[PDB]
């Protein structure tokens, strides 16, 4: 037959703080958590890494009841328990299979489950490619497969996407290594679910949990076996031996009225998922600002998340019902002390105070004018600025709004020298009121 | 084997031989504003409900810089030189007299290069340095013969600069019946200031080989 | 003396070095050259195509010890970007944003063996394809080799001895 | 050999390039703000031309 496990095949990679970035596998990582960190070049793939080592991390403990210490590799009788059950995490075997269903007729390209990878239809352009003839590897199918249960969009028909529909802003505290990483994040809850990767699809309750949220399988998969070759795949270029080329996807709808909180997630009011608001075209109500790092910083600070805890990382992804649009993430120092609602409010409102700075015209028209599109140029420079001192901008230690607003003095007399050329004296009196231009906070 | 695939590029390995920068303009930009109305044919003279509009134009003098490789061009056509010769006078003469088609049938902007600089060296460069200081016109001037001057001075710098090391540059400076010569005495500043556009795809071509 | 180090001056209108968080759409400069952006600066300057140069000529030019001096940081310019499909087919325009750094220059030292730095130095006075700043969109404004090497120390010490 | 090509332009006013609103395209150099036609506009005025397909 053929024999891949997670735990005896290298599919992790990893850099080391000696500087030696290297390809290990499960065993190995969890050996050396202390001594090394994952390394991936887009943020959700780490994100997700990262989650589910979190997961089996909680079954573990769950299962042997052994709290994880600071700065320790990892705690003792959690690779010999993982060794205990080494079939469980198998790939291309027989009967037993890791987040994999049954042999499902439909058959699908293996780039379906890559986002950044095109698939049928659309188009081709940033990644030349084509289906069936450009494959995966044995590590980015396992990248594709655990990027599932936290970063399926809606889609056409089929519009069900998951536990989380459309997907949120993902924030989480960082750390400088993997098992100092996994000890911020470390917090067990009363039941610890039941677990959704042991073989069964374990049709549950109302009520989920941890273990059954983490890990939850919101299409049905089915990896075709390895074909010989030479060539690499088309997510990491290495070259290999063997690729798959497709599998076996046909969409499964979520029970309606599940009751699930993600830890990692962030809700507007009503449990409605807080998405990035970020475009390519500037349209009404809409100015092209870039970065919006601080659009999740309210929600996130007002249920049970106002310490500091090191340093905030946010992975934000934006996606317009099927199409996906951007990735990116950001770091934020938070070592500061608590904040007064309404000026973190006000702070959580730039995208729209922008927008009124962009809307209002020149010398007065209204109508339906775009204002003046030159200061919509200079907004994501004097914006890249702003963020450089984001820690003391959210708690007002050292920084504000008004602070903030000083940034755009600098551009504006450059785009004013150009919006009123002429050297007479009604220009310079014009210069000089279209130079005070400044965000206005609005709720 | 077409030009159009091997000097330009692929359609939609096959590297190129044009580098087309942005073309970027040697003073202030100066946006302006019209505000037009719809008007309607049928008068009515009634149910006004103002229809005014915005739209922006500007008006600027751009200088522009393209590049050619001759080795790979001559790799891309496989041995037809003179089809290579024949595609760079084509160019020369395309990029010449074609403007970008974004709003002509309503401004009609069909303008004409007052000089053309073609040159051979080694390294690549752009003199975009030249207009770091935006162009004031003055009495005795206007903008095109102030940033012509410009022109001629950074280059009148460079030849004194960086020149010799058993490696002469040649320069090919052309003006529409010599109305806009890139400055005055120092050796012309270049090679013949020559007045027709098809003098200068010929000089250029006998230059390269002595082509026809 | 033998040469150690060698200096690149990247100086342009525009230029533009990508980043990882360039993914679908909108593509963005970090704040500097990158070592994989000059290295293929290098390569493209001895003639070394995509292929051939990842067994042999990549490692032995990412064996090497680079910094880059900051001046006129650059104020960051977004573009939209259309590329036209059709003009599979259809009829759609696909859309992106594209940042540029507008007015910047960078210096760039790289620290190593000797006689590689010299193969380098005599490769960058004619390359043998074409030099651009990240996007081939972007040439520069000044001559890469424009600054002598020498047998200098440490990336410290080889970042101060350019005016 | 490497074949360079400096052209100096002057415009009518004209709008031959726009944002996503619908200005002309701009870009800074020098400390102030200068009019800019983008490298992918002047290539596809010179691609697909009569008078690069006679
Ligand atoms: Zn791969």
């Amino acid at each position: 037959h053929v024999m891949y496990n997670l735990l005896c095949d290298n599919w992790v990679n990893v850099v080391y703080l000696s500087g030696k970035p290297d390809r290990i596998s499960l065993v190995q990582t969890l050996k050396d958590a202390h001594c090394l960190q994952l390394a991936y070049s887009n943020p959700m793939d780490r994100f997700t890494v990262f989650r589910f080592l979190l997961a089996l991390g909680y079954w573990c403990f769950a299962n042997t009841n052994v709290e994880p210490e600071p700065d320790k590799p990892l705690p003792v009788s959690w690779i010999p328990w993982l060794e205990e059950n080494k079939e469980y995490f198998e790939l291309f075997g027989d009967g037993k299979r890791f987040f994999q269903a049954d042999p499902s007729s439909r058959i699908r390209a293996i780039t379906d489950l890559i986002h950044e990878i095109p698939t049928a239809h659309n188009l081709c352009h940033f990644k030349h490619v084509t289906d069936y003839i450009d494959g995966l590897c044995e590590a980015c199918c396992i990248k594709g497969l655990l990027r599932l249960p936290v970063f399926t969009t809606v889609g056409g028909r089929g519009i069900g996407a998951g536990i989380n529909n459309t997907p949120p802003f993902y924030l989480l505290w960082h750390a400088n290594d993997l098992a100092g990483m996994l000890a911020q994040n470390w917090q067990p809850w009363d039941n610890m679910g039941i677990p959704a990767w042991l073989g069964s699809f374990q049709k549950e309750s109302r009520e989920v949990g941890l273990l059954a949220g983490m890990t939850w399988l919101p299409r049905k998969v089915y990896l075709h076996d390895p074909v010989p070759g030479q060539a690499a795949c088309c997510s990491c270029g290495l070259p290999s031996e063997a690729l798959v080329y497709s599998c076996s996807i046909e969409v499964e709808p979520v029970p309606k009225g599940l009751e699930w909180k993600d830890p990692h997630g962030v809700y507007t009011d009503q449990g409605k998922s807080l998405q990035s608001k970020i475009k390519l075209m500037s349209n009404d109500r809409y100015t092209f600002a870039d970065r919006d790092w601080y659009s999740p910083l309210f929600s996130y600070l007002h249920a049970e998340g106002n310490s500091r805890q090191g340093k905030l990382w946010l992975v934000g992804f934006a996606s317009d019902k099927a199409k996906s649009i951007d990735i990116w993430d950001k770091i934020i120092e938070l070592e500061g002390t608590d904040t007064n609602d309404e000026l973190l409010a006000q702070l959580a409102n730039r995208a729209t105070a922008l927008n009124a700075m962009r809307k209002k015209p020149l010398r007065g028209d209204f109508k339906k004018s775009v204002g003046t599109p030159q200061i919509a140029d200079i907004i994501p420079h004097a914006e890249n600025r702003i963020a450089i001192n984001a820690g003391k901008m959210t708690e007002n230690r050292g920084y504000s709004w008004q602070d903030a607003d000083t940034e755009y003095g600098e551009l504006l007399t450059k785009v004013a020298y150009s919006l009123e050329p002429a050297q007479t004296v009604d220009a310079r009196l014009k210069r000089g009121n279209f130079i005070s231009r400044k965000p206005w906070p609005i709720i | 084997l077409a030009p159009d695939i091997a000097l330009c590029g692929r359609m939609l390995t096959v590297e190129a031989a044009l580098q087309v920068a942005h073309a970027i303009s040697t003073h202030i930009a100066r946006p302006e504003i019209d505000y037009f109305v719809a008007a309607d044919d049928v008068p009515g003279e009634d149910a006004g409900a103002g229809h005014i509009g915005e739209s922006m134009f500007a008006s600027a003098c751009f200088y522009k810089y393209f590049s050619i490789d001759w080795e790979q061009l001559v790799k891309n056509l496989k041995g037809d030189t003179n089809l290579a010769a024949h595609t760079v006078g084509a160019f020369l003469l395309a990029a010449a007299k074609t403007n970008p088609s974004g709003k002509q049938n309503s401004f009609a902007a069909h303008n004409y290069p007052d000089g053309i600089l073609v040159e051979f060296k080694n390294s690549p460069i752009s003199y975009a340095n030249a207009f770091v200081r935006p162009v004031s016109v003055v009495k005795e001037s206007d903008l095109v013969e102030q940033s012509i001057g410009q022109l001629s001075n950074y280059v009148n710098d460079i030849r004194l600069g960086y020149y010799d090391e058993q490696s002469p540059v040649i320069g090919f400076w052309f003006s529409p019946n010599n109305r806009y010569p890139l400055g005055y005495k120092h050796s012309k500043l270049a090679s013949r200031n020559i007045g027709n556009l098809n003098e200068l795809v010929g000089a250029v071509l006998d230059y390269i080989g002595g082509f026809k | 003396a033998p040469p150690n180090t060698l200096f690149l001056r990247l100086e342009g209108a525009l230029q533009s070095w990508g980043s990882n968080e360039a993914k679908f759409a909108l593509r963005r400069t970090a704040d500097a050259p990158t070592k994989s952006g000059v290295l293929g600066l290098l390569c493209a300057a001895m003639g070394i195509g995509r292929a051939e140069a990842a067994d042999s000529w990549l490692p032995k030019l990412a064996n090497l010890r680079m910094g880059v001096r900051i001046d006129r940081p650059g104020i960051r310019w977004w573009d939209f970007h259309t590329v036209g499909a059709g003009q599979k087919t259809r009829a759609e325009t696909l859309l992106s944003r594209r940042e540029y750094l507008a007015d910047a220059s960078f210096l760039v030292a790289l620290q190593g063996e000797p006689e590689l730095v010299a193969k380098l130095s005599a490769a960058l006075a004619k390359p043998v394809w074409a030099i651009y700043l990240g996007r081939k969109s972007c040439p520069p404004s000044r001559p890469v080799c424009e600054h002598p090497p020498g047998f200098y120390n440490t990336l410290e010490e080889a970042l101060s001895a350019v005016p | 050999m490497l074949i360079e090509i400096h052209m100096i332009q002057n415009h009518s006013p004209a709008n031959l390039n726009r944002d996503d609103l619908g200005a002309p395209k701009t870009c800074y150099f020098g400390g102030v703000l200068r009019s800019r036609i983008s490298s992918q506009c002047i290539k596809r005025s010179i691609r697909t031309s009569n008078d690069f397909k006679a």
